[PDB]
């Protein structure tokens, strides 16, 4: 899939990860759709696009929506994660189990990632879940850097 | 079913567990949905699931390593503090049950204040004074038996009561348990803390009242070697009285690696197992945050395989637990590169183990636990899941249940693992695969006509027929099985526009017109059988034709060129038969014309074939 990144389309994408999540394969999937993304627009108008404030009319938006396509099928990815590992333990008899193991191994994808959109669209994804948790604790700028566009704009980002 | 009661009711919330990941909904407690079935066992297991539960009720930070999470200072206190709220409720209930019958009838009255309670615990475990309390007493009770049972069951507040209604007795250790009440993680400051040992030091070291010395190290974290054996006489008892004395940064102190390493190394199981009680020794080192030595070790009690496994897995849901990376490693080991007071647990082998014991009659409660696998290769690069898929369908041969049946009609009913992965491609093909190399050909076409792969299917199904092509077609026959499915395979390969490289898509097509020849051949339909073989333009029947069809049998597929001599033998029989029933001239001429045909090619059986052949039109003439 990788080496046709390009060229999927996004109901072959969809189809792929559903299959994929379906298998306990999540962090695969979540690497399919950041190479997707990338693929897509290796020239990063969708970075520059929303660096530019969005003008209405211009025709990176297309560039920006099928790199969005594959963040949101992140999303899924992540949330049936945390649905079929509801109630599982971290930890048996002292040692990792294997629904621990396939969290961090799909939340390491994700931290690893250079895609820049792609942070920010998880930003705010983190924001619209409630998980004050984990964004309170990057540490990096670039979040604060990103909030401080933001803020005057919306009373909940102001907050964090 | 080789599943125990308790096991399939596991298994049964691990499906749950599964079925919401694999429908992508919320990640549930998994704690909270093994200590489901707890509840329907002995109070032995609920109580486990409780520590679980405490101990692993930690603030984490999601999406972090396992390791990272485990070495970090800060998680590390806080497991500390989890346990000794277990150890001191734990207590509270001993506590209860010591002064009602039932807890239930503890609670019908209502629970007293940890105070009374308390009072009407000391009442019945020292019912005579002992000579050697200091201090007086407080409304009936020495005052520091009091101060001790309630810092025991964890509730400072009653036990600062008792303070307050003792002031002029107690002296200076107003101010200083005052101030140990407010401090957090239950430290007192170095001046003053300093102050408090020095003088317990001092003339108080070898004190006649136990409950004293127990209280002042208790404080302090100071005399970590004397175990206080006179008030804290219990295992638990233990625990709860060195967790209250452990430090974090050099005489007189101990921490959390010492006391771990210190307790497993020197007191083994063998110290904690000899009364054999085995959650005895699990709780010693589930408390110290041990869980790996406490899953490996539960796990090998065989009546609770089932529990250790699933605190396992918890820990492995919540990225707790430090898995071995390599698979060729013991189920218990300390990493080369890493600190000596930590270990790691081959989870990998742990679940293979867990598994081969019902993974032969209940395959779909394996696969739900062959799942937590996913997020793990081998070293070949195989997705471990899918791997465990494969050993599992070729042991169990569990085709139609686990990959779906494929039925005649074109239909694909999926299968049990259709749930967790849309890509049931290469595994059909890895178990079609070994199957094909067992010369099991008959299932190889089934089972890669499942996964819609006709270069295989037609290929198999090539070899299979060749064979049979001459043979008699009876009722039940080898023949007719083998021909059924190959039409079956026919039809729905042209209602489906579906074929496989020409090659071996010809040949495979040629043959079923081949089997029809015979068929009508054995009949003794010669005309309906003559006409078939003309149409294939396979041997010539008119000398101009020769030289064509000799260079074609050339490149045709040799499981055709097996076949020639009975194909020969038949088309000459057929026109023997019609020639003792102009017409004459022309049978005679088609004759010599297979003749021709039989002697420029090299073939089976070449040497009695072209014999008979050339008889055969003698006694035309």
């Amino acid at each position: 899939f990788e080496q046709v990144a390009g060229s999927l389309t996004p109901a072959n994408l969809t189809t792929a990860v559903e299959q994929m999540i379906s298998l306990k394969y999540y962090a695969g999937a979540i690497q399919l759709c950041l190479t997707v993304a990338q693929q897509k627009d290796r020239g990063n108008t969708a970075l520059s696009w929303v660096n530019d404030g969005k003008p209405a009319n211009d025709s990176r938006k297309k560039a920006f929506d099928e790199r969005k396509i594959c963040y949101n099928l992140i999303h899924q990815v992540l949330d049936k994660l945390e649905s079929d590992f509801a109630g599982e333990p971290e930890l048996v008899d002292g040692r990792p189990t294997l629904a621990a193991t396939k969290r961090m191994e799909a939340y390491n994808v994700v931290n690893d990632s250079s895609d820049e959109v792609f942070h920010f669209d998880m930003y705010e994804w983190y924001i619209e879940k409630g998980w004050t948790d984990r964004i309170l604790s990057i540490d990096s700028p670039h979040v604060i850097t990103y909030l401080q566009r933001l803020a005057e704009t919306d009373f909940r980002h102001a907050e964090l | 079913s080789s599943l125990d009661n308790i096991e399939m009711a596991y298994a049964r919330q691990i499906y749950i567990y599964n079925e919401k990941i694999v429908n992508g909904h919320l990640q549930p407690n998994l704690v909270d949905l093994c200590a489901s079935v707890a509840e329907l066992d002995d109070k032995s297991i609920s109580d486990m699931w409780t520590m679980v539960k405490q101990m692993t009720d930690v603030l984490l930070t999601p999406a972090t390593d396992a390791l990272k999470n485990r070495s970090s200072v800060e998680v590390r206190m806080e497991f500390v503090r989890q346990a000794l709220a277990y150890l001191e409720q734990s207590y509270k209930n001993y506590t209860l049950v010591t002064v009602f019958g039932n807890l239930h009838q503890a609670q019908l009255g209502g629970v007293p204040g940890t105070y009374q309670l308390v009072r009407s615990f000391l009442n019945i475990k020292l019912p005579a004074p002992l000579p050697g309390l200091q201090d007086g007493e407080v409304e009936g009770h020495p005052v520091w038996a009091l101060i001790y049972y309630c810092m025991r069951c964890g509730d400072l507040l009653a036990a600062s009561q008792v303070v307050n209604r003792a002031q002029h007795q107690l002296g200076e250790f107003k101010t200083w348990f005052q101030e140990y009440m407010n401090s957090k993680d239950r430290r007192l400051s170095p001046a003053t803390e300093n102050k408090l040992r020095l003088h317990y030091r001092r003339a108080l070291r070898n004190n006649t009242d136990p409950y004293k010395r127990a209280v002042y190290c208790i404080i302090g974290r100071c005399d970590v070697t004397d175990n206080q054996s006179e008030v804290a006489d219990k295992t638990e008892d233990y625990l709860w009285l060195k967790l209250n004395q452990v430090c974090f940064d050099p005489q007189d102190r101990l921490t959390l690696s010492q006391f771990q390493k210190q307790l497993l190394e020197d007191y083994g199981e063998s110290h904690f197992t000899v009364n054999q009680q085995p959650f005895l020794y699990f709780q010693v080192l589930f408390l110290t945050a041990q869980f790996e030595a406490a899953v490996a070790f539960l796990f090998r009690m065989e009546r609770l395989r089932c529990h250790a496994v699933h605190v396992a897995l918890v820990l492995f849901e919540l990225k707790l637990l430090l898995k071995s990376s390599g698979q060729s490693a013991q189920l218990l080991s300390h990493e080369p590169g890493d600190p000596p007071c930590l270990r790691r647990l081959n989870f990998v082998r742990l679940l293979m183990l867990y598994t081969r014991k019902f993974e032969s009659t209940d395959p779909r409660e394996a696969l739900q636990y062959f799942y937590f696998l996913r997020d793990e290769k081998d070293s070949q690069g195989e997705n471990m899941f899918l791997r465990c898929v494969s050993e599992l369908v070729i042991e169990s041969r569990e085709f139609d249940m686990i990959l779906g049946k494929l039925e005649n009609d074109g239909s694909r009913k999926p299968g049990v693992i259709d749930k967790f992965t849309s890509d049931t491609k290469p595994i059909i093909n890895k178990v079609a695969s070994v199957a094909e190399n067992k010369g099991l050909f008959e299932e190889a076409a089934k089972l890669y006509d499942l996964a819609k792969n006709a270069d295989k299917v037609l290929e198999l199904m090539n070899k299979l027929l060749s064979p049979v092509v001459p043979q008699i077609s009876a009722p039940q026959s080898n023949k007719e099985r083998l021909k059924n499915m190959a039409l079956s395979i026919a039809e729905r390969y042209r209602a489906q526009g579906i074929s496989a490289n020409k090659f071996v898509d010809s040949t495979f097509y040629l043959l079923l017109d081949l089997i029809t020849f015979f068929d009508e051949y054995h009949s003794g339909h010669i005309d309906r059988a003559f006409d078939i073989i003309e149409r294939l333009k396979l041997v010539p029947l008119n000398q101009e034709s020769v030289e064509e069809r000799v260079a074609a049998f050339r490149n045709f597929s040799d499981e055709i060129r097996h076949n020639l001599s009975e194909v020969l033998l038949a088309t000459m029989n057929i026109l023997f038969t019609q020639f003792k029933r102009d017409r004459d001239s022309q049978l005679r001429s088609q004759a010599r014309t297979l003749i021709t045909f039989a002697g420029m090619i090299p073939y089976r059986t070449s040497g009695d074939t072209n014999a008979r052949l050339v008889q055969m039109e003698v006694l035309m003439n």
